[PDB]
């Protein structure tokens, strides 16, 4: 078992997230920095997040060890996951939910069905605390449980693009991102988060509390919204490139519009319906707990 | 004109393609040549793009313009509409071969 | 907006397009800012989507710039429910009472009622009479000449006497 | 000859356009074509009608 | 009698036939006073767009000229297995698989159809260009420096109808009373850095901006150009500029539109001039070589098809809706389905996907085995080596 420090499991240089850029492996922090944006006349409002259902899923019997990170950054910034509702297999979150539970979370993120040799995994305690809201990663796909898939990307947006001021303030103009850009920037951000290890960041924000806590979302905050941005590109409702004097500047428009869109493109990870509900969800449960 | 726009439009689809080449083998040579600057209007520069041939393309807009006015043309019987159809066609075809 | 009690079934009656051509978009987008002024005079009710749309083209036409934007976001998100702040507290009144009940939830309130003039609407018959004011608020500095068309007899005819 | 696209040519509803066509295009000669060329640089003593 | 058959029996077969995979268009809404079918073309900037559905005159063996006479054996010669008088045959419910199987069985013989064509056209895609004047306003300008710029009529020839594909608000009007800024907001609006002229005469900082982003002013003509700007330096002039060629892929670079990796980029540049026979030629030639026997029914299909003239011209080809009245529009989200957004240059998402991996190979230093240029000189071979 790895104990969880003062600070989060991300406090650990083994958990340190990522992306490749311009030769070197550059912190989520600045590759935001060369984020740009352009505002445009449509606005952004965000409402009150709906609080997530109280009922936790039932994981089914499952002899395996279920391999959930690899099961939720692929749904969220796979390149290729489709039909992510359908095996159902996040429901398996749950069966970490229950206090001394046989089952250990693994370094590795798959979810042994009891402790194994050799195989590190977080402190049950806060994967407890992990679990028993992601659990709810399991009712994305049913009717009765769906998150929104329209209004949450505002929040997206408010914590990507969002100036402090707008931020305070709550409204943003629907900004348009851009970044000076190499071949296929976007693609390959994505599979840099894909083997994010995840589950420690999102372990941290769902165990820490207090000042830790606090300390740990300042800390945090551009892995958060490096995150929100693969999300906001599989959303945009288009992606242009525009030279510029021997350069090329990437555009995603518009971050905080939800699109809906399915058809895939060669430009950005595409979602299928099902990724829309996943992803919702997601974005339901993670604001939920990044506001508090 | 101030009124009479389609066939002044239609009138630029006549505007020839090519440019004004100096003799200057001939001045060159001293052959003969009446006029005391001598040139020709060659019909058609060779293609400086690598895959657009400015030609076809200029006969592509032509064709566009001749496809739209026999789309504009009104007509009373029903063989005038049918080739009315055809000859879009037929335009579009020949587009095709000229390229 | 006289305040008088209003048994009507729903709070905003319009439409939301879901999916539609660009003609209902700014429909609605000129439908959700009510530029009409009150009126008791019949309407001619058959023509109106007509009539509407003109006013969708005369208003985008004269509306100061800020205005001119607001339509515009408007005409963008159609998907969006525009409704004044007064409306969404009657809202908040019915979820208040009646937690189950459902209401289209994509809405943007209006912190500011737009001001601009309301547009005076007769569609019923009748020649208008104008008792034109010698003087006004406009300056015409210099106006372009204005020319008439000519009339038909059939419009209009013009007897030696009355 | 490529006259027309195929099957436009043995279509029914388009044998008007095609007998215009067929009445406007005369067979290729290679005299008539290196002349009609040709013609374009020489110089003209009589008034081309 | 045989009104059982139909509303009780035929109306299943038309349900089951109306759920088959190839039966793709919606055929009619069922109201005869407004009905009109939606009309999409395979539009191409490059070339006249392809109606899908036209009166071309190809009857397919006689199939679309209709004998309502048809109605008379039906309703008077013909029995029905519902209609019994009662022998009470058991009704059939056919295999799935049998029209399933034909159906994938065209599918696939029509993806593998297109594809040499769809490949060589994503090659080439960026390889359009408009002929542009590049007039220089300053002292010591390079050839290549200064205001770019192209007449009207290559902007409509080219540039325009890629703009309705891109679907973005078309370029402003420069009246010459243009902020810098205004020009900025459209070249931001419509990702592409082109301008129209309108009136004179275009003002210094103005002329700063064009310049220094490179953005391409188009203009009606080129009758007197410098009267146009107002040069301050007085280093503009009629007579001092460099027509150049100018590649859509120097202007666009959409994703799925325009491919523009600066692999293809320089494999494009290793290429010689091309005619569209020469295009055509090299697209048979894959074809040629990358051919392969279908299952027998795929065969058929291609028998059927007849012969594969392709006189279509696809160069950056889309699909859109035309209005009856014969204009192609922009592409609508909310009418058109999100498929027909871009052709993705008509290839499957992996081959996509893989041709990224093949650009990657093709631009590695150890391919590059090609060598250019030789120097003669006379020297003796003392300890060769080939470096």
């Amino acid at each position: 078992m790895l104990q969880q420090p003062t600070g989060g499991y991300t406090t650990l240089e083994q958990f340190a997230f990522t992306i490749r850029n311009d030769g070197t492996n550059a912190t989520p922090t600045q590759f935001l920095q060369l984020l740009s944006y352009e505002a445009t006349e449509n606005e952004l409002v965000k409402k009150t997040i709906p609080t997530p259902e109280t009922h936790l899923p039932s994981a089914r019997n499952v002899p395996g060890n279920v391999y959930i990170e690899d099961a939720i950054t692929q749904a969220l910034f796979g390149i290729s996951a489709q039909n992510v509702n359908a095996h159902g297999y996040f429901s398996r979150l749950s069966a970490l939910a229950l206090p001394n539970t046989s089952a250990r979370l693994g370094l590795d993120g798959v979810i042994y069905n009891s402790e194994t040799i050799n195989i590190p995994f977080y402190d049950p305690a806060a994967v407890a605390n992990f679990a028993a809201t992601y659990a709810k990663l399991g009712n994305a796909s049913t009717p009765r449980y769906r998150a929104d898939m329209i209004d949450i990307y505002a929040h997206v947006g408010l914590e990507l693009a969002g100036t402090d001021a707008e931020r305070a303030a709550g409204v943003m103009p629907v900004k348009r991102a851009k970044f000076d850009s190499w071949e296929g920037s976007l693609i390959s951000l994505s599979r840099d988060v894909v083997n994010w290890k995840i589950l420690a960041f999102l372990i941290d924000l769902c165990s820490l509390e207090g000042e830790a806590l606090r300390a740990f979302k300042t800390r945090n905050r551009d892995v958060f919204r490096m995150m929100l941005f693969i999300m906001s590109t599989a959303v945009a409702a288009n992606v242009v490139n525009r030279k510029v004097t021997k350069r090329v500047d990437r555009v995603l428009e518009y971050i905080g519009v939800n699109s809906m869109r399915t058809a895939g493109r060669t430009a950005t990870i595409t979602y299928d319906l099902s990724r829309h509900e996943f992803a919702a969800k997601f974005l339901q449960l993670t604001f939920t707990r990044w506001n508090a | 004109l101030a009124g009479a726009n389609t066939i002044i439009a239609i009138m630029r689809l006549f505007t020839p393609q090519g440019f004004l080449r100096t003799d200057d083998l001939a001045i060159a040579a001293n052959f003969p040549r009446a006029s005391r600057n001598p040139q020709t209007y060659i019909p058609y520069t060779n293609q400086r793009g690598t895959v657009t041939n400015e030609f076809a393309s200029r006969f592509r807009t032509i064709v566009a313009t001749l496809a739209n006015v026999v789309n504009e043309r009104a007509v009373q019987d029903d063989m005038q509409k049918a080739t009315r159809s055809c000859t879009k066609q037929w335009l579009r075809h020949l587009e095709t071969q000229f390229d | 907006d006289k305040g008088a009690l209003v048994e009507a079934d729903r709070v905003i009656q319009r439409l939301i397009p879901l999916s539609s051509s660009t003609y209902v978009q700014r429909l609605a987008a000129i439908g959700a800012l009510y530029p009409n002024e009150f009126t008791e005079n019949v309407l001619d009710l058959s023509r109106l989507s007509t009539a509407l749309l003109q006013l969708s083209d005369t208003y985008y036409q004269h509306a100061n710039d800020q205005l001119r934007r607001l339509y515009r976001r408007m005409y963008n998100d159609s998907r969006t429910l525009y409704m004044t702040q007064r409306h969404q507290e009657l809202l908040l009144a019915q979820i208040t009472a009646d937690p189950n009940i459902l209401l289209y939830p994509y809405t943007y309130i209006f912190t500011t009622i737009p001001t601009s003039m309301n547009y005076i609407s007769n569609t019923g018959q009748g020649r208008i009479k104008h008792s034109l004011t010698v003087t006004g608020a406009t300056e015409h500095d210099t106006v372009a000449d204005i020319v008439l068309g000519q009339t038909g007899e059939d419009v209009i005819t013009i007897s030696m006497v009355e | 000859k490529r006259y027309f696209p195929e099957n436009l040519e043995q279509n029914q509803s388009a044998a008007r356009l095609v007998s215009a066509v067929k009445a406007r295009a005369s067979e290729a000669d290679i005299s008539s074509i290196h002349l009609a060329i040709a013609r374009e640089v020489s110089p003209m003593f009589n008034v081309h009608e | 009698n045989i009104a059982v058959a139909h509303t009780d029996h035929l109306s299943v077969v038309y349900a089951t036939m109306s759920n088959f995979m190839l039966n793709f268009t919606n055929n009619f809404s069922g109201n005869h006073a407004t009905f009109k079918p939606d009309q999409y073309v395979i539009t191409s900037p490059e070339g006249s767009y392809k109606p899908i559905i036209e009166r071309q005159g190809e009857t397919v063996d006689g199939l679309t000229i209709i004998d309502t006479s048809i109605v008379w054996p039906i309703l008077c010669q013909c029995t029905y297995p519902l209609v019994r008088q009662s022998i009470m045959e058991e009704i059939v419910y056919p295999d799935p698989s049998t029209t399933l199987s034909q159906s994938l069985s065209v599918a696939q013989v029509l993806s593998k159809l297109t594809l040499p064509d769809a490949f060589i056209n994503m090659i080439l895609s960026g390889g359009d260009s408009v002929v542009m004047r590049t007039y220089q306003t300053e002292a010591d300008d390079d050839l290549d420096e200064g205001i770019r710029m192209t007449t009207y009529d290559q902007y409509l020839s080219h540039i325009r109808e890629r703009l309705h594909i891109t679907n973005v608000p078309d370029p402003i009007y420069i009246t010459g009373a243009s902020t810098p800024d205004q020009i900025a907001a459209s070249v931001q609006a419509t990702h592409v850095a082109v301008v129209l002229y309108q009136s004179g005469v275009i003002n210094g900082p103005a002329s700063t901006y064009l310049r220094e982003n490179e953005v391409l002013v188009v203009m009606p003509d080129y009758y007197d150009v410098v009267s146009r700007f107002a040069n301050a330096n007085l280093q503009m002039n009629n007579n001092r500029y460099h027509e150049s060629v100018l590649e859509i892929a120097d202007i666009f670079d959409q994703a799925d539109f325009i491919q523009t990796s600066d692999a293809v980029r320089q494999l494009r540049a290793l290429m010689p001039t091309l005619s569209t026979s020469q295009i055509r030629h090299a697209i048979e030639r894959i074809a040629q070589i990358t051919d392969v026997d279908s299952t027998d029914y795929g065969k058929l299909t291609l028998r059927f098809l007849g012969t594969l003239t392709r006189s279509l011209k696809m160069q950056n080809a889309q699909i859109r809706r035309i209005r009856p009245d014969g204009t192609v529009l922009r592409y609508d989200d909310q009418i058109d389905i999100e498929a027909f957004r871009w052709s993705r240059y008509f290839l499957d998402e992996l081959q996509l996907r893989r041709l990224s991996v093949g650009l990657r190979l093709i631009t590695n230093p150890r391919i590059a085995r090609r060598f250019n240029g030789v120097r003669i000189m006379y020297l003796t071979d003392d300890d060769p080596d080939p470096d």
